[PDB]
Order: structure tokens, then C-alpha cells, then sequence
């Protein structure tokens, strides 16, 4: 029952498809300084999620 | 103490008699330094502060449409350009030194 | 009073996007 | 299980404020925060949109976003501004200046750190986050710019979580911005690869509801914002209330998005009758399914005859039987096969929720992935090309650091999007 | 100036008196909290 | 039948009081 | 345990209202003190004029 | 917070500021002493002190003591700060060089000093509002110097210049074309949005709509104050489409040089004929685009409209706004440039304009003020340029400027840059 | 009886707020099944 | 388990004054020295901070150190000034002159003998002394140099007692001493090898707390020091009162110091809530952990996102269960794996005291040995070397007797410390 918070599992593969061990989490990351107009997003360069047909489970 | 070492990045303190009956001293202006936060510290703020991003210099990416001249009129010689003794000085450099967020 | 350049007075009803999917 | 809401820009903040008014309606939450709901069905899933407090009150799980403090001012001083958490209010010293570049790279970048802070706490303080919701307009400066910055900046940190945008799409006839094509394109190319669902709301349809459907004497932004708010409440009523055929935002996305880039939808609300004509309308399942596909009740101004329906979603609220709703909804396809995609059987998915909105017999929210969206995308692309052709207001964007081929890449993305729309429109078996 | 000083001083005196009256009025209108408890108190006689 | 009579009663009550408010406008 | 946390919450809410009242009083004290400074100023002005 | 610093320069700027501030006090309920009788909406224009007094965020400049002494001896003497109300020693004598090089240069530093005091007092500044006239000496020279110094001092902060250009055939000074053409440099480089308020159009408007056989500078300044109040009511008060100064300047300025924008107001009608009219949104919007219903003497039909920003106030509704705009689009006597099909910006505020008691405006439920960038603006610029060509063809009155401290290359550069602006208007108005 | 919310004084409460799967407005257990929460 | 306290400098004197006020309030000890508490729980372990007299007076076990009698007069005239023992007030005629050399060599030495005498008397009056606590500022003259001299002497005299220190780290924005770099450099290379654990306070971060979170309009130094006093109470609550999982200073030192030279901790308090946010707030373990690990809540102006946590301790107080304090403490560990060091599992250690501070349901004090304090060390060391190159203000220190080699080795050791923090920050398994 430990580490199940934020994931679709009443009881605890690590825990579930959702990441229960992600590195960023609550603290965040110094991203406001890194965002800049010089570097940007190109054609079909959005993050690869399950909705976009990308098997992130693997 | 020579002007062209003392005023590398700031406008000269143009002396003007009015306001005084004796020797003029100077008057401060609102110009701000580019954002230079000390490295690694949290964005620490005691009270509401004027954001430097709202005061980015106009000479940032001013286009050099005229043959290599970001400045448009002769009024740069009385606004941006100052003759610091034996040297000439311009604030169009600050546009290159700062970022789009007014960061050095 | 500036010069009056002629202008066609076009007053027409503005009913627009009138469509209906066939049900029943 | 929970949806965390974000409002961006003047339009987004106003729409979200009156949307939270609507949510407090059927969750029985006072402006102060105290719950006086008459039934506990309003408290059953109040955690989806509200986070409880020690005093028995509930806080919207919403973060506010605007370089202009004026919209926060109006929202907080309004009737339901008591409800919002104070620290979630994030604002700067100067407005966006109606510039996507300023809202996305210069003024928004130095401000989005706190936004990430607040949204991350609001996102990981819940038991199981179902998704993210954003409300903004694509023609604005901080609603579009900072909104898309938030969207792209949250997508990477929460890839598996569903994230949707209630984009209030602009139009030249109601153009209150001349940088409208620039902002719309720069926002939409980000939303294409950064949003699971990007539902579109159009001001011309909003106002044509106020005349041709409502006959209102003095229609206002309050009425328009309540239309958008009712859309927002209907799209997620099934999560908050029980129903015969439950659905969630993931199921809606699966049933409405056939291909990853095909996530822009028509919207519509029903029942909507003028206050003087509500006597004579026999409000029933047939009448609601007629009003779904009636022009007077669509939330975006485009002609569906020129296009084809890939998929649609019908979220019904109220006490009904599935027996007549499913047969009606197949009935419409049977005789409108000339306007529906053939190679997909049963293009429309229905969902039934028992609890209806307060003061309504029965409601229905219509979400349509129609292929007529390419018409309006072409319309905005033509003006974007015309403006980009002559540096038309281009220097404002380029002086904030954006490179000139950003616009070329955005227009290439839009051209690919409309080409895909057209080729899935005319694709045959 | 003297009259201004006397009027001001009397007015701050009145305001301080109102603050003192508010402070002297009590704010314990419910059961006193029992903050001094151990978890061992769960075991009972 | 009686239940839906009461339902229509509720609908008409809301609608006509809203009409009264509009005439007050 | 419910009445226990409820009684503590009564105490917390009532001390919050107590601090709210004293904060109103000290804020209006600050306003009055500024006003009396202004009265001194707007008396010394005519003092200097005379 | 959410404020804007008002700067008034010269004779015209000072009377415009007096009218503006009496109007603002009427709006926000501050007596001339400076006290009151969520009312903090005044914070955008008046800084509030702990005493409860509200000092306007204004700065008066004039090289001649008479006008500022008039202000200091008027009804609003206690309203204004003793500082930030600078008085000059002797006037610029209708000389741009006098106001820009040899006399204005030694008080521009005090100007920036008090402006910086205003800036540090304020916290959410959106920009500066510089009211002046380019026809005169002080308002041209010292105004140009102040604007160009503010450009480097405050960076990319908005600077809306409400300027009274010389009118076509109504004139006050013979060196007016010189002063206008010279000040056009700074009004072109160090000003995001410049608004024409020439006296001729206001005179015809008062004569034909306000039914006043004898209006004067008092009524003209009343109208200018009404226009500025209508423009900034979006940030002053709450409204349907809240728009900021930068928010509308970005949409009114297509090119860095192409930023001069004409203005108009509606409905401007006397009380005698005001109750005889359906003062509806469509009616007022149509009256806006009337060539005689504006505050600039230039026929808008002689050029391609580029961008119109409309400021609606009162019980105005967005669909009446939109219907009026659709009728305007259908009425193609006024046509938009091909590369700006949108061409419209809308800002709706819920506060009707409070009339000035003792004024000539009538109380109206709704009002509209439109500011347009259009290529028809080239008419007045070309007329001023031709007057400059006639005067400079044989060096009339140039000796005054030169002996007071400006080069002849400056005159030639002024004429050449104005010719470049002439060509640019027509280039951007050309079809794609 | 007058409902707690002033908005719902003109509405039907018991028939409207009742799931089709399921009349007292109160569900059986709060802290155990649905209203389980901190505090 | 006695904790004999000492306060040096005016900064330390005010901090200790408010700390003793808080301790006396929490133990029910009124200023005249009597006891009128409502329970014997706070009388059972009152000997940790209060020494009994024949007449029932409970005098603080505190030693007051200052070269200026003005601060001594201020603390004596304070609300609790009559509580302290009269002869424990030790002061000199000439002030420290804001000079580390003056406070450590020429003026502190002539009075450190009497200070050691009184400290020895207080320590030997105890049954089983747990250790010494010091409160001081590293930017002052007698707070820094004289405090370091005291720490060295007590290190030599009682090696096995735990030496806890509350150092007020100066920062350039607050900076109110031009020789803050000199004083901090000269005090850090003493605190490193003489203090068992040294936790830091920055006025920047205190201002951040009462601006962003408390939103206080005019918070004086008393309100500023209330937070640090509350944390001083919370670190020893486990000694003063029983609880589910007890702890003490020896346990905290052994459990948070993996390497003897890494004993500088970022510290913070929770809950802290503004007047407007009290309604939209809550006293639960979830919110405690959220605010505890909130970056803005730390009372040190270092951003944890640029560093990693060696170890940390949560001194929870109040009636709370072990599930809510273990589930979520492991949850934060899991979700911030990039910010918690891998080669030491279970970075966070939780202790629970069952007597919460009065006026609050439950609280927690955070003691974190984050590797981001190297940023503070590097910044003030860079200031030190910038001042040292030109021999700025070194004539004072050299005329008071010090040599340049002392400064050189001080900065050498300090650069060693920052390198040690960085190396173990970037070290892998
Ligand atoms: N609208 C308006 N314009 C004015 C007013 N007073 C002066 N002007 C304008 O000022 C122009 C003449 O310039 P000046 O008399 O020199 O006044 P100025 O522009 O302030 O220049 P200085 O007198 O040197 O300060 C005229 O063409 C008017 O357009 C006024 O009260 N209202
Ligand atoms: N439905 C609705 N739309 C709005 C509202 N306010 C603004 N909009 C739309 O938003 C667009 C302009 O957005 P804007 O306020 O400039 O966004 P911002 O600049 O980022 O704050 C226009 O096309 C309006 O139609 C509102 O209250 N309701
Ligand atoms: N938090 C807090 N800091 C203080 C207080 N008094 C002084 N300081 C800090 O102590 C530093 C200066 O110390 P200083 O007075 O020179 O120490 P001393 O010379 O030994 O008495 C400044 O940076 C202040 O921020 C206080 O009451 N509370
Ligand atoms: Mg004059």
C-alpha cells in the first residue's frame, strides 16, 4: 500500500503503468531559464505519449 | 576618473544649472541593470519589485535597416551616443549584451 | 461637410448558417 | 480521478470564473466555500474539482494565469472570487501586450516558474490525477502564448495524463485583434502536438446563439461565458455524477480521436430555446438530438455540409433510457450517411449520466471531430500568409527573440493539418 | 500646532483605549482544548 | 404521468419567473 | 475523536477571528497615526505661513 | 497598481492636462483639495497617501511660468504636488532648437528626475501619456528630448504621444511646419503610438455637432480629455474586453515607422440635439467613420485603412459592436489594406463617460472612441512637408534655429525623413 | 422544506438527485466509502 | 538530557530572547519564574532548559554574551527579561566594533574566561548534560568571532556533548555589514571543525516566508525571530516531551551527518499561513509535508532544485498517525529521486512528538543537509576573495593582530567545503 499514491492501483512491475518513481515530482526543475526562442518545437516533435501511439509502457 | 573609463555602460551625468543657484551636481535616472541573479539561489523577493523584463532596452534587436546603423536619426548623438572625452560611446551595445528577458 | 462620394446603401437581412441535419 | 483546471488570459480567466460558478451550482458550494448541497450526490465526487479544507469548505483545484492583473481583479472581486485559493493567483507587473511572443518567451517565461510550482502542487496533492484542463483564447497574447507554454511545459512532466484545451477560437468578423492570425497559428501548432483534446469555441456561433437561439435583448460576455461553462460542465459531468453508461475524458479522447493529430472538435449545447419559445417545444430525446445537429446550437461557426464527421460524442444528462437515445443516434447516421465518414462504423459514441444540470429536464453536450475544421483553418492560414507576406506586425514578434522561420514552421504544420483533414475527408474504401 | 497636537494625542489615546477594551474582552467561548495528550493514553483503566 | 406533470410544472415555474425578471429589466 | 478535532478547530477559528479583529484595529490605528501626522503637517504649514 | 504616468508639455499639453485631471477627478470623486467626500479604481491615476489624499500621477512642464502659475492658482492647487509641477524660466519662443538644445536640455534632467519619482512611487506602470503640441517650441523640442530620454531610461515601456499637429488652413505660428517636421524625428523613433489632435477638426466638430457658435480652447481640451478618458477607461474600470495600452499599441502599429494614428469620438453631441437621436451602437460606430466626425483633418477615404481600435463604453453590448463592425465592413467606401483582413480591435468597458458639469458634452448611455492607423494619414504629413519645402526653399526663419543651436543638416534630414515617411505610407498602402 | 441552497428552492430535489442504479438524500456511510477523507 | 543555551551578539541575543519566550510559554513558565501550567507533562522534563531554585523559580540555563551593554539592557527590559539569572549577564565596556578579529582575539579573550566559568557552572549543575546550543550571526563582530571562540573552548572542554549552533548567514541583498564576507569566511572555518551541527538562517528567506506565505505588512524582528525560535523549540520537542518516535540532538547528528565535515543544514518551519489564506488552508500531515518540502519555505536562500539532499529530518509535532507520516515521506522520496541522493537510501528520517505547540494542531521542523548550501558557501567565498584581492578592510583585522595566512587558510578550507559538497552531489553509485 506504499508508493501507490498518484497511480491507478489500490494495491501495489514496479507499481503500475503510471510512474510512481518519477524524478522531477514536486520540486520541479529550472525550466523558466531554459525556455528561449532560439530553441523550439519542430514538426511532430511533441512529447511521445500513449495517445500519440507511442508505447511508453515499454 | 576619466569619463571613458568611468561611464563604460552608463550615460554621463549631464550638468545643468537650473534647479540650483550653485554648481550642479547630477540627477539620477531610472535605468536598471540587466538581470544578473546570483547563481543557484532561490528567486528570493522581500517585497514587490520592478521587473527588469518590462524595461528591456529598445536597442535589443532594433533592425539595422540603414547601412549597418541600428540608430535611425542624428538624435542618437544626444540620446544614445555620448562623446566621452577622447572616446565615443553608444548604448546600442547593451542591446547585444542583454537577452530578450533583459538578462546579461 | 466633406465631399459625398456615392456609396451603395446595402441593407439586407443577415440570416446566416441556417442548416439542419435530417432526422425523423 | 481528478481534473485540475487552469485559466489563461482575460477570456480564459473570465470563462473559468463563471465555469466555477456553474460547478458550485451543482456541487452546492457557497461563494465563501461552505458546502450546503441539498443531496450528497453533490459531495460524492466533489473531490474531482474541489479540494477539501479543515472548516468543511472546498477549494477549486484551479490555477489562474494572466500577465494582466485586471482579470484576476475582476474574478476575485466578483460574486465567486471568494472561492479561489489566493496563492494560485499568479500575475506579473505588465500585461502581455496582446503578443504571443511576449506571452510565451519574454513575459511568460519569467513568470511560468511560479505557475509550474502551483500547478505541480495542485496536481500531485490529489489521489489519482485524471487530467489537466485549460481555458484560454488563441487570439490573445497571454491566453494563447502563456497557455501553450503551460501546455507544452506540463505535457513532458505528465505524459500519461490527459490534458485538454477549451480554446476560444477567433474569427475575423469578431476580430478584436489584428495579430489574430499570428497568435492563432503560433498557439495551434503547439496545441497540435501538445494536447490530447483541443475543443474549439467560436464567438460568432456564441452570439448567433444569443440571437437566433435565445432572442436575448442584451446578451453579454456573462451569457457567452456561461455557454462555454455549460460546455465544460457537460464534457465532464460523467466523472462527477453516476450514469447508466459512464465515460471519462480518456474514453472520450479514444472515441473521438482516430489519428493523433485529429484532436480538434466541434461543440454544441442543448437544450437552448428562446425564453418566449420554450412553451411550444416538446423537450424530449428526439428534440435534444435534433438540437445537437441543429445549426442554432453549435458552438463554432463552420459549415458541416462541406465536411464529414469522423467521430462524435453525445454526453446526455438526466433521467433517460438508453433504448431511445441509441436508436435515435443511429437513426441520424442512417439518413445522414452522405455527411458521415463511411469507413468508420458508428461514428458517434453516447454516454448517459443521471444527474441533470440544475433547472433542466435533460441536457446534452455534443463534441464533434468534424472535418469541416479545415475550412476555418484554411481561412486563418490565408490571412496568416497575407500578414507574413508583408512583415505585417511581424517586428513585434521578432523583437522578442522569435526567429523568422518559426512562422514558416507553424504554417507548414497548419498546411499539413488541413491536408490530412482533406485526405481523410475524401478517403474512400 | 498645539491644538493639533492635543487633538491628535487625545485621539490616539481613545483608539488605544478601544484596543485595550477589545483585548480585555475574552475569546474563549468553547471547550478548552486538551493539547497535552500522549498516544499512550489510548490504553485505559 | 403525474410525475411528468410535476416536472413540467417546475419547468414552467422557472421559465415564467425568469420572464417576469426580464420584464423588470 | 471527531468532537476533539472539532473543539480544537473551534479554538483555531476563534483565535483566527481574534487576530483578525486586532489586525483591523492596528490597521486603523496606522491609518489614524498617518492622519495625525498629516494634521501636524497641515498645521505647521499655516504656522510657517503666518 | 495598473497605473499610467501622465506627462504634459507646453501650453497645449498643460491645458489638456488640466482638462484631463478635472475629468479624472469627476470620474473618481476626488475634490480639488485632494480627498474623498472598492473605490480604489483611482489608483491607476492617483497615488494614495496614508492621510487618505490622492495625488495625481502627473508631471507638468512648460518653459514659461504663466501656465503653471495658472495651475497653481486655480481651483486644483491643493490637488497637485508642489514638485512634479515644474516651471521654466523663459519660453521656447516657438523654436524647436530652443526647446531641444539650449534651454530644454538643462531641465530635461529634472523632468526625468520627477518622472522617476513617479515611477518609483508606482508599481505596475503600463506606460507614459505625453500630451503636447508639435506646432509650438516647448512642446516640440522639450517634448522630443523628454521622449527620447525616456526611451533609453525606461526601455520598451509604452509612450503614447497625444500631439496637436498644425491644422491644414487654421494656423497659429509661422514656424509651425518647421517645429512639426523637426519634432517628427522623435515622434517617429521614440513613440510607439502618436495620436493627432489638430485644432481644425475639433473646431468643425464643435461647430457642427455641439451646436456651440463660440467654443474655445477650453472646449477643445474638454474634448481631448474625454477622448483620453474613453481610451484608458479599459484599464481604469472593469469592462467586457479589458485592453491595455501595450495591448492596443501592438495592434495599431504594423511597422516601427508606421505608427501615427488618427482618432475620433462618438457620440459628441450637445444636449439640445442629443435626446433627438437613437444613440445606438450602430449609429455611433457609423458616426465615427464620418470624415467630419473625427478629431483629425484628413479624409479617411483617401487612403487604405490599416487598423481601427474601438473603445466602447457604457451599456454597449458586444453584438451591437459586432453588427456595427459588420456593417462597416460591408460599407466598402472605407477599405482595408489587403494584408490586414482583420483590421479591427475591440475594447468594451462598462463605465459610461461621466460628463464634465458646466461642459458642452451631453450625458450618454454609451460612447465610442476609435483610433485608426490608415494610409489616408499621408495628407496632413504631405501638406506640412510642402509648407516646410516652401519655407526652407530659401532659408526663411532658419537663422533663428541655427543661432539658437541647431544645424542645417538637421533641417535637411528632417525633410528627407518626412519624405521617406511619405513614401512608406504609400508603399504599405500599395496592393500586394 | 426549504432547501439549504437558495438556488434549489424552485427545483425538484429528491427525484432529480437520485442515480438510476439506486428515498433519503443521505447515502449510508460517509467516512468509509465515498466521503473518506483526511481530518 | 540538558541543553545549555548561549546567545552571542545582538542577533543571537534577540533570537535567544524570543526562543526563551517561546520555551517559557510552551512550558507554562511566567516571566517572574513561577509555574502555572495546566499539566505535569511540561513539568516532567522542564530541567532540559530550566534550572530549579530553592524558591521554586525556574531560571533559564542560558549564557548571554555581548560586548555592548545596550543589547543586554534591551533583553533585560524585555517582557521576559527578569527570567534570566542576574549574574549570567556578562558584558564588556568596549563593543566588538563589527570585527571578527576584535571579537575573537583582543576583546573576546579578555571576557571568554568569565563566559567559560559561568558555562562550566551551568553545565556541572546538570545531571546528564546532552550538550550546548549557541545562537549567533556570522556577519557580526561578537556574534561571529566570539561565538567561534566559545565553540572552540567548549569543544576542548566537553568533547562528547552535542554542539548545536544557529548561525545567521548573511546575504548580499540584505547585506548590512561590508565585512560580511570576512566575518563569514573567518567563522565558517571554525564552525566546520568545532560545531557538531550548524544550521543556518538567511534574512532573505525569512523575508520570503513572511512575504509569500505569511504576507505580513510590517513584520518586525520579533516576528522574524518567532520562526527561528519555533524551530529551536521543535528540534528539542522530542527531548522535552514524550512521543511515538522520540529523538534527541545526538540522534539527529548521527542520522543527518554522514561525513564529519558536512554538517550545515537548511531549516524551515510548517505550517505557516497568511491571514487571507487561513480559510483556504488545512492542518494535515499532507499539507505539512507539502509546505515542509516547498522550496520557498526553507529559511536558507538556496534553491534545492540545483542540489541534492544528503539527509533530512522531520520533527513532526502533534497527534498524528504513522501511516500519514510514512506513506507521504516515502512518496516524496520516490517522486523526487533526482533530488534525493541514491547512494544513501531513505534520505528522510521522521520523528513524532505528541505535544504540539500551543495555537496549532500539528507542526513540523525540517532539518535538511542539502548539498545546495555549497552555493551559499561559494557565493560568500567569491565575495571574500573579491574583497581580499584588494586587501579591502584588512587593515582593521591586521591591526587587531591577525595575519594574512589565517584568511588564506580560511578561504582554502571554505573552498574545500564547497568542493566536498559538489563532489558528493555529483557522485554516483
Ligand atoms: N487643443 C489645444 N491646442 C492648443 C492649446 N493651446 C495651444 N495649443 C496649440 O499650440 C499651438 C501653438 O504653439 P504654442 O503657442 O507655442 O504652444 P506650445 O505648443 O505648448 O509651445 P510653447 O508655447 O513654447 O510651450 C497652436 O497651434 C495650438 O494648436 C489649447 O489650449 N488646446
Ligand atoms: N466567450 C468569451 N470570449 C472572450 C471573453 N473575453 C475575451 N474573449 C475572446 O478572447 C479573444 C481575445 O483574447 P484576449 O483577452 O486578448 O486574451 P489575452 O490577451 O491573452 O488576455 C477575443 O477573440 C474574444 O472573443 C469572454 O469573456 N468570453
Ligand atoms: N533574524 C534576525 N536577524 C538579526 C537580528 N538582529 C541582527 N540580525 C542579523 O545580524 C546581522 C548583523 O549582526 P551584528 O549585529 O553585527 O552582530 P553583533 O555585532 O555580534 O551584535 C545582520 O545581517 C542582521 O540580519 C534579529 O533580531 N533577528
Ligand atoms: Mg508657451
Amino acid at each position: 500500500t506504499f508508493g501507490i499514491h498518484g497511480t491507478s492501483a489500490v494495491v501495489a512491475t514496479d507499481a503500475s503503468v503510471h510512474p510512481s518513481r518519477k524524478p522531477i515530482g514536486t520540486f520541479g526543475r529550472e525550466v523558466g531559464s531554459t525556455v528561449t526562442p532560439e530553441i523550439f518545437l519542430r514538426k511532430n516533435e511533441g512529447p511521445l505519449t500513449a495517445s500519440r501511439g507511442a508505447p511508453t509502457v515499454n | 576618473f576619466a569619463p571613458e573609463e568611468l561611464y563604460k555602460n552608463c550615460p554621463p551625468p549631464v550638468l545643468c544649472q537650473p534647479g540650483y543657484d550653485f554648481t550642479p551636481i547630477s540627477y539620477n535616472t531610472f535605468l536598471l541593470n540587466p538581470q544578473d541573479p546570483p547563481h543557484g539561489v532561490r528567486s528570493v523577493q522581500s517585497n514587490f519589485m520592478h521587473s527588469k523584463c518590462d524595461y528591456r532596452p529598445r536597442s535589443y534587436l532594433r533592425p539595422e535597416e540603414v547601412t549597418g546603423t541600428s540608430h535611425a536619426s542624428r538624435h542618437c548623438h544626444c540620446n544614445e551616443v555620448f562623446q566621452l572625452g577622447d572616446h565615443t560611446m553608444d548604448f546600442a551595445c547593451e542591446g547585444t549584451m542583454v537577452d530578450h528577458r533583459n538578462r546579461l | 461637410a466633406a465631399e459625398h462620394i456615392p456609396d451603395p446603401y446595402n441593407d439586407k437581412p443577415n440570416r446566416g448558417r441556417i442548416w439542419h441535419f435530417r432526422t425523423g | 480521478r481528478e481534473i485540475v483546471s487552469c485559466q489563461a488570459g482575460q477570456c480564459g480567466n473570465q470563462i473559468g470564473s463563471k465555469f466555477w460558478e456553474v460547478i458550485s451550482d451543482e456541487h452546492g458550494v457557497d461563494p465563501t466555500g461552505t458546502y450546503q448541497g441539498d443531496s450528497d450526490l453533490q459531495l460524492e465526487r466533489i473531490n474531482v474539482y474541489f479540494d477539501e479544507s479543515s472548516g468543511g469548505r472546498y477549494v477549486p483545484r484551479a490555477v489562474l494565469m494572466d500577465l494582466e492583473p485586471g482579470t484576476m481583479d475582476s474574478v476575485r472581486a466578483g460574486p465567486y472570487g471568494q472561492l479561489f485559493r489566493p496563492d494560485n493567483f499568479i500575475f506579473g507587473q505588465s500585461g502581455a501586450g496582446n503578443n504571443w511572443a511576449k506571452g510565451h518567451y519574454t513575459e511568460g517565461a519569467e513568470l511560468i516558474d511560479s505557475v509550474l510550482d502551483v500547478c505541480r502542487k495542485e496536481a500531485e496533492s490529489c489521489d489519482c490525477l485524471q487530467g489537466f484542463q485549460l481555458s484560454h483564447s488563441l487570439g490573445g497574447g497571454t491566453g494563447s502564448g502563456m497557455g501553450t507554454l503551460l501546455i507544452s511545459k506540463l505535457r513532458e512532466e505528465y505524459p500519461d495524463r490527459i490534458m485538454m484545451t477549451f480554446s476560444v477560437i477567433p474569427s475575423p468578423r469578431v476580430s478584436d485583434t489584428v495579430v489574430e492570425p499570428y497568435n492563432t497559428t503560433l498557439s495551434v501548432h503547439q496545441l497540435v502536438e501538445n494536447s490530447d483534446e483541443s475543443m474549439c469555441i467560436d464567438n460568432e456561433a456564441l452570439y448567433d446563439i444569443c440571437f437566433r437561439t435565445l432572442k436575448l435583448t442584451t446578451p453579454t460576455f456573462g451569457d457567452l461565458n456561461h455557454l462555454v461553462a455549460a460546455v465544460m460542465s457537460g464534457v465532464t459531468c460523467c466523472l462527477r455524477f453516476p450514469g447508466q453508461l459512464n465515460s471519462d475524458l480518456r474514453k472520450l479522447a479514444v472515441n473521438l480521436v482516430p489519428f493523433p493529430r485529429l484532436h480538434f472538435f466541434m461543440m454544441g449545447f442543448a437544450p437552448l430555446t428562446s425564453r418566449g419559445s420554450q412553451q411550444y417545444r416538446g423537450l424530449s430525446v428526439a428534440e435534444l438530438t435534433q438540437q445537437m445537429f441543429d445549426a442554432k446550437n453549435m458552438m463554432q461557426a463552420a459549415d458541416p455540409r462541406h465536411g464529414r464527421y469522423l467521430t462524435a460524442s453525445a454526453l446526455f444528462r438526466g433521467r433517460m433510457s438508453t433504448k431511445e437515445v441509441d436508436e435515435q443516434m443511429l437513426n441520424v447516421q442512417n439518413k445522414n450517411s452522405s455527411y458521415f465518414i463511411e469507413w468508420i462504423p458508428n461514428n458517434i459514441k453516447s454516454s448517459i449520466c443521471d444527474i441533470p444540470p440544475k433547472g433542466l429536464k435533460m441536457s446534452v453536450t455534443f463534441i464533434g471531430n468534424n472535418t469541416c475544421i479545415q475550412e476555418m483553418f484554411r481561412r486563418v492560414g490565408e490571412q496568416f500568409t497575407g500578414m507574413f507576406r508583408r512583415k505585417a506586425f511581424l517586428h513585434w514578434y521578432t523583437g522578442e527573440g522569435m526567429d523568422e522561420m518559426e512562422f514558416t514552421e507553424a504554417e507548414s504544420n497548419m498546411n499539413d493539418l488541413v491536408s490530412e483533414y482533406q485526405q481523410y475527408q475524401d478517403a474512400t474504401v | 500646532v498645539l491644538a493639533a497636537l492635543r487633538d491628535g494625542q487625545a485621539k490616539e489615546d481613545a483608539l488605544k483605549g478601544e484596543l485595550d477594551n477589545l483585548g480585555a474582552t475574552p475569546y474563549a467561548n468553547g471547550a478548552a482544548p486538551d493539547t497535552f495528550r500522549l498516544t499512550s493514553d489510548d490504553y485505559c483503566d | 404521468v403525474e410525475e411528468k406533470k410535476q416536472w413540467s410544472l417546475q419547468e414552467n415555474m422557472q421559465l415564467r419567473m425568469a420572464n417576469a425578471l426580464d420584464r423588470q429589466r | 475523536e471527531q468532537e476533539r478535532d472539532r473543539a480544537f478547530d473551534d479554538r483555531n477559528e476563534e483565535v483566527n477571528y481574534r487576530l483578525y479583529e486586532v489586525e483591523q484595529k492596528v490597521a486603523e490605528q496606522r491609518r489614524l497615526m498617518e492622519k495625525n501626522g498629516a494634521d501636524f503637517n497641515r498645521a505647521l504649514a499655516e504656522q510657517q505661513r503666518r | 497598481m495598473r497605473e499610467a504616468i501622465c506627462i504634459h508639455i507646453g501650453q497645449a499639453g498643460c491645458q489638456v492636462g488640466n482638462a484631463c485631471w478635472e475629468l479624472f477627478c469627476l470620474e473618481h470623486g476626488i475634490q480639488p483639495d485632494g480627498s474623498m467626500p472598492e473605490d480604489d479604481a483611482f489608483n491607476t491615476f492617483f497615488s494614495e497617501t496614508g492621510a487618505g489624499k490622492h495625488v495625481p500621477r502627473c508631471l507638468f512642464l512648460d518653459l514659461e511660468p504663466t501656465v503653471v502659475d495658472e495651475v497653481r492658482t486655480g481651483t486644483y492647487r491643493q490637488l497637485f504636488n508642489p514638485e512634479q509641477l515644474v516651471s521654466g524660466k523663459e519660453d521656447a519662443a516657438n523654436n524647436y532648437a530652443r526647446g531641444h538644445y539650449t534651454i530644454g536640455k538643462e531641465i530635461v534632467d529634472l523632468a526625468l528626475d520627477r518622472i522617476r519619482k513617479l515611477a518609483d512611487n508606482c508599481t505596475g506602470l503600463q506606460g507614459f501619456m505625453v500630451f503636447h503640441a508639435v506646432g509650438g517650441g516647448t512642446g516640440s523640442g522639450l517634448g522630443a528630448l523628454l521622449l527620447e530620454r525616456l526611451s533609453v531610461d525606461y526601455g520598451k515601456k509604452s509612450k503614447l504621444g497625444y500631439t496637436v499637429y498644425p491644422s491644414p488652413q487654421v494656423s497659429t505660428a509661422v514656424v509651425e511646419p518647421y517645429n512639426c517636421v523637426l519634432s517628427t524625428h522623435s515622434l517617429l523613433e521614440h513613440t510607439d503610438v502618436a495620436t493627432m489632435l489638430d485644432n481644425e477638426a475639433i473646431y468643425d466638430l464643435t461647430r457642427r455637432s455641439l451646436d456651440i457658435e463660440r467654443p474655445s480652447y477650453t472646449n477643445v481640451n474638454r474634448l481631448i480629455g474625454q477622448v483620453v478618458s474613453s481610451l484608458t477607461a479599459s484599464l481604469r474600470f472593469d469592462g467586457a474586453l479589458n485592453v491595455d495600452l501595450t495591448e492596443f499599441q501592438t495592434n495599431l502599429v504594423p511597422y516601427p515607422r508606421i505608427h501615427f494614428v488618427l482618432t475620433s469620438y462618438a457620440p459628441v453631441v450637445s444636449a439640445e440635439k442629443a435626446y433627438h437621436e437613437q444613440l445606438s451602437v450602430a449609429d455611433i460606430t457609423n458616426s465615427v467613420f464620418e470624415p467630419a466626425g473625427m478629431l483629425t483633418k484628413c479624409d479617411p477615404r483617401h487612403g487604405k485603412y490599416m487598423s481601427c481600435c474601438l473603445m466602447y463604453r457604457g451599456d454597449v453590448v458586444p453584438k451591437d459592436v459586432n453588427a456595427a463592425i459588420a456593417t462597416i465592413k460591408t460599407k466598402r467606401t472605407i477599405q482595408f489594406v489587403d494584408w490586414c483582413p482583420t483590421g479591427f480591435k475591440c475594447g468594451i468597458n462598462y463605465q459610461p463617460p461621466t460628463v464634465v458639469p458646466g461642459g458642452d458634452l451631453a450625458k450618454v448611455q454609451r460612447a465610442v472612441c476609435m483610433i485608426a492607423n490608415s494610409t489616408a494619414i499621408a495628407e496632413v504629413f504631405a501638406r506640412i512637408d510642402h509648407k516646410f519645402d516652401l519655407m526652407y526653399s530659401k532659408r526663411a526663419f532658419v537663422h533663428w534655429y541655427v543661432g539658437e543651436g541647431m544645424e542645417e543638416g538637421e533641417f535637411s534630414e528632417a525633410r528627407e525623413d518626412l519624405a521617406a515617411l511619405e513614401k512608406d505610407y504609400e508603399e504599405v498602402g500599395a496592393e500586394s | 422544506t426549504a432547501p439549504n441552497a437558495v438556488d434549489s428552492t424552485l427545483l425538484r430535489l429528491a427525484p432529480a438527485y437520485e442515480s438510476t442504479c439506486h428515498h433519503e438524500m443521505t447515502l449510508p456511510d460517509k467516512g468509509v466509502t465515498w466521503g473518506k477523507s483526511r481530518y
